[PDB]
């Protein structure tokens, strides 16, 4: 028997969705069919409207307290919550619905998270992240926009192996992806550490692959596991293609200045 | 009960509600009225989210745009960062060196062609394909279906379909069905045959698979997918070949061009063929509802120019066709003030005057999330929406006041049209239109027994059978082109032409203090811009008409119906507690209600 996942969408683009099926290792074929069940999912699942609706309860009741909940996106709170409508109501009544018998719930990317675009300035639907809205639960934060394919399912596998939550850091984040700054490992970093720089778009220096800090790379603030584990299969990530990091899994990183302003006290990193 | 468009709006009838409407990016509510017979008499789109991006953007650096409206949607993700950098680009008169032409429009083809893919097999074929009808399917007898499909796809023998038949069985038989599960299946409005389901659910995982490998494309020249990273005034991906130091050399020109071979493949063995082959079965079948708008009114930017900037040369070339006159393509401008407008009057926003539409350079987006007095239930527990008012966080753009489709097939329109005028650049969709007929009508019927047909191309194009052909069709041209666009670009490069960014106005005081722009992209779903105002370096209006939007609006202030609402109208249901038919002709326009609200 698989674990039941019951996968949510707030107010959210889609990305991590998108995201989730470019997994290599574990395939997320192998993943919906071998590893859980993926039984509510509004980007791939069969039933709509009444049916669909139906299929919340009948997995909470079979699997009170084991089932994981999964939630993209997050619930305005102006417009009476109907700037995110599900079946006639306001999203958060779904997702406080949900929560009630999840056995864990996560928080898939920035906007379920911390709040991402939605809720930068003025965050005119007042987004707020799931934390601050479901507070009697545990919850594991997987922050980016989105997080790279292998960290979303290296969570699942984590979790299906276990049957326990991964160690997570004081935000939240589990440990074994969130550990390490991009700016600790990134091929540029001898660059940086030489004060070899890029200063205008497509310059020597950029031909060269030099460090991006004063493009406005965000690296050395930024936890993620893009330098390493790299993205679509470790086939490149935003740095080795030529433009800094912009802090897309740190909170509020939308209201941080322009992603192309340095950082200040280059002499802290 | 009122007329408009040659629809007779009945809402009368039985009151059938679709909440959430699902296989869609985002969210969405659709209500429909029945007759006596189960025929749709009336129709209403409701799209049910807002984030408010243009609200957002205000006083923002226009260097940093493209990300924020790049997360209007992770699906159609890079399309609008596209539309972004042209807007401000446009803007601040920057002209992008020919690698950065290039390469975004390698990345915007791989865009077009792993959104379509996706969405036929993932989100589409489950409106057309009984999963469980799969699982009585005879494995030799789907092998010599999959031959006659497709003779040149590999994947063909029995065993083949056997062991991925078995795996589906074990999966039913687990009583966990996962995705499938309160499925439609059995269902009278599902004709294919037992065969025809297995091999299209063996290509669901097919292409599951394989539309990881697809996206490598937009990882090379933007860091990731979903979401790769642009720049104003070029690509940040910058060229050096003699070399593993800089983000391109020619190993990773070679890594892309084996990535566009691989989707030429899939979309000429895989994709194309099982669409035709389901699409002649529903017309066997006589399922021809779902052209809606289409039959008269069509619209597209045009996109895609053999020379950059040179419009004359868009390979899928646009404008505006109305009353369904295939004999007379309009140009569309998208700086005129008086053809894209968009009105609120059914819309949750306010304007200081409703009674007009406003042209986005003008646009004003402030939300009023109020119902109308004959709404059945409350604020916050809506039972049945009142479509004679306010119902729906999308606005409603039109055409000098005129209600289009917009999306793949009314690009295929317009190139049929322009193809028919003389214009060589619409050779291509030309030919695959009229191959595509002459396998529906003709060829595949042969191959299967069933008797032959005579539709043509204005009678089988207008319905969601023509759309998803469309989209099917586009895909391939957009691989094909891709392909051309790799050797243009490495010869180029060799040439000695390295440059990859114009930076001359990268700094805000090399700006005119005031400023305007529009970038228009032909997005996945259809026709999409963006419009920009620049004051003193930062952003003074930035509104976004995106295709979702033309498609899923509610009704203007003449009470004029979109395209979504349009479509359903006229088609009979088997069963009005089950959506079947809704969720195919909806599916057809590939909803991105993210996209629409944003
Ligand atoms: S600042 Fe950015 S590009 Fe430079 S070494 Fe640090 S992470 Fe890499
Ligand atoms: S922008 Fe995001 S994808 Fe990684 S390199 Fe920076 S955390
Ligand atoms: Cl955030
Ligand atoms: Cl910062
Ligand atoms: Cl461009
Ligand atoms: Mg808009
Ligand atoms: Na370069």
């Amino acid at each position: 028997p698989r674990t039941p996942v019951l996968w949510l969408h707030g107010l959210e683009c889609t990305c991590c969705s998108e995201s989730f099926i470019r997994s290599a290792h574990p395939l997320a074929k192998d993943v919906v069919l071998s590893m859980i069940s993926l039984d509510y999912d509004d980007t791939l699942m069969a039933a709509a409207g009444h049916q669909a609706e139906a299929i919340l309860e009948e997995i909470m009741t079979k699997y009170k307290g084991n089932y994981i909940l999964a939630v993209e996106g997050n619930p305005p709170l102006n417009q009476d919550g109907m700037s995110c409508i599900i079946g006639g109501r306001p999203f958060i009544e779904q997702l406080k619905y949900v929560a009630k018998d999840a056995k864990a719930i996560i928080s898939w990317g920035s906007c379920a998270s911390w709040g991402c675009v939605q809720a930068a300035k003025p965050n005119p639907t007042q987004a707020t992240p799931v934390h601050k809205v479901i507070t009697d639960k545990p919850i594991i934060k997987v922050p980016g926009c989105p997080p790279i394919a292998e960290v979303m399912t290296g969570v699942i596998t984590y979790m299906l192996t276990f049957d326990r939550i991964p160690e997570l850091d004081r935000q939240g984040r589990p440990k074994m992806f969130y550990s390490q700054r991009i700016h600790d490992k990134c091929y540029r970093r001898p660059h940086f550490d030489a004060g070899q720089f890029v200063e205008e778009w497509d310059d020597e220096s950029a031909r060269k692959g030099f460090c991006l800090y004063k493009m406005g790379c965000k690296g050395p603030t930024t936890y993620n596991a893009c330098s390493t584990t790299r993205w679509n299969e470790g086939t490149s990530f935003p740095i080795q293609s030529g433009h800094g990091c912009i802090g897309c899994s740190e909170d509020g990183f939308w209201d941080k200045g322009s992603f192309y302003d340095r950082l200040t006290g280059i002499s802290q990193f | 009960a009122y007329a408009t468009q040659g629809f007779n709006l009945d809402d009368r009838g039985r009151r059938i509600v679709v909440d959430p409407v699902t296989r869609i990016e985002g969210h969405m509510r659709c209500e429909v009225n029945v007759d006596a017979n189960n025929v749709i008499r009336n129709a209403v789109s409701t799209g049910t989210m807002w984030r408010g991006l243009e609200v957002i953007l205000k006083g923002r650096d226009p260097r940093d745009a493209w990300a924020f409206v790049e997360r209007i949607c992770g699906v159609c993700t890079g399309c609008h960062a596209l539309a972004s950098v042209r807007a401000v680009e446009n803007a601040l008169d920057i002209r992008i060196p020919k690698n950065a032409h290039l390469i975004r429009e390698i990345m915007a083809k791989t865009l077009q062609v792993h959104d379509h893919a996706v969405h036929f097999y993932h989100l589409h074929a489950l409106d057309w394909v009984d999963v469980m009808s799969a699982l009585k399917a005879d494995p030799k007898r789907t092998s010599e279906l999959q031959q006659l499909v497709s003779p040149a796809h590999p994947l063909s023998s029995a065993g083949y379909f056997r062991d991925i038949q078995n795996r589906l069985k074990r999966f039913v038989e687990s009583g966990q069905l996962g995705p499938f599960m309160n499925g439609y299946w059995g269902s009278k409005a599902y004709v294919l045959p037992p065969e025809a389901n297995l091999m299209a659910v063996t290509h669901y995982l097919e292409a599951l698979d394989l539309q990881k490998e697809w996206v490598k494309i937009h990882t090379i020249f933007g860091g990731k997918n979903p979401h790769p990273n642009y720049l104003v005034g070029g690509v940040p991906c910058a060229i050096n070949l003699d070399a593993a130091s800089a983000p391109v050399n020619m190993e990773r020109l070679s890594f892309v061009k084996a990535r566009i071979d691989e989707i030429i493949e899939f979309n000429k063995n895989v994709y194309v063929p099982d669409v035709l082959a389901i699409g002649t079965l529903y017309k066997q079948a006589g399922w021809l509802y779902g052209g809606g708008l289409a039959a008269t009114n069509v619209l597209d930017y045009g996109e895609y120019p053999n020379v950059a900037y040179n419009k004359s040369t868009d390979q899928l070339p646009g404008g505006a066709i109305l009353n369904g006159n295939w004999d007379e393509v309009f140009p569309v401008d998208p700086r005129d003030s008086q053809q894209v407008q968009e009105f609120v009057s059914h819309s949750w926003y306010k304007y200081a005057d409703e009674s007009v539409g406003l042209h986005p350079w003008d646009g004003v987006t402030e939300p009023n999330y109020v119902l109308g007095a004959n709404t059945k239930g409350t604020r916050t527990r809506i039972e049945q929406i009142d479509e004679s008012a306010k119902y729906s966080w999308i606005k409603s753009p039109r055409w000098r006041g005129h209600a289009m489709e917009v999306g793949p097939l009314s690009r295929y329109i317009l190139a049929y049209a322009h193809a028919r005028s003389g214009n060589k650049y619409a050779e291509r969709p030309k030919e695959q239109l009229e191959y595509s007929a002459q396998m529906i009508n003709s060829a595949i019927p042969k191959a299967l027994g069933l008797p032959e047909t005579q539709y043509t191309l204005k009678q089988l194009l207008p319905s969601t059978i023509g759309r998803t052909l469309a989209r099917a069709l586009e895909s391939q041209y957009c691989g094909e082109m891709m392909h051309s666009d790799w050797h243009d670009l490495v010869a180029n490069i060799r040439a000695g032409d390295t440059a990859t960014a114009n930076v001359d106005k990268w700094d805000p005081a090399t700006w005119p203090l005031q400023a305007k722009g529009v970038g228009t992209v032909a997005a996945p779903r259809g026709a999409l811009g963006h419009w920009i105002r620049i004051k003193d370096g930062r952003i003074e209006n930035y509104q976004c008409v995106v295709p979702t939007t033309w498609n899923g609006s509610p009704r203007d202030y003449k009470g004029q119906i979109g395209a979504f609402e349009a479509s359903l109208m006229n088609t009979p249901m088997v069963n009005p507690e089950q959506p079947v038919e809704i969720l195919r002709t909806l599916h057809s326009f590939d909803p991105c209600l993210a996209c629409s609200t944003h």
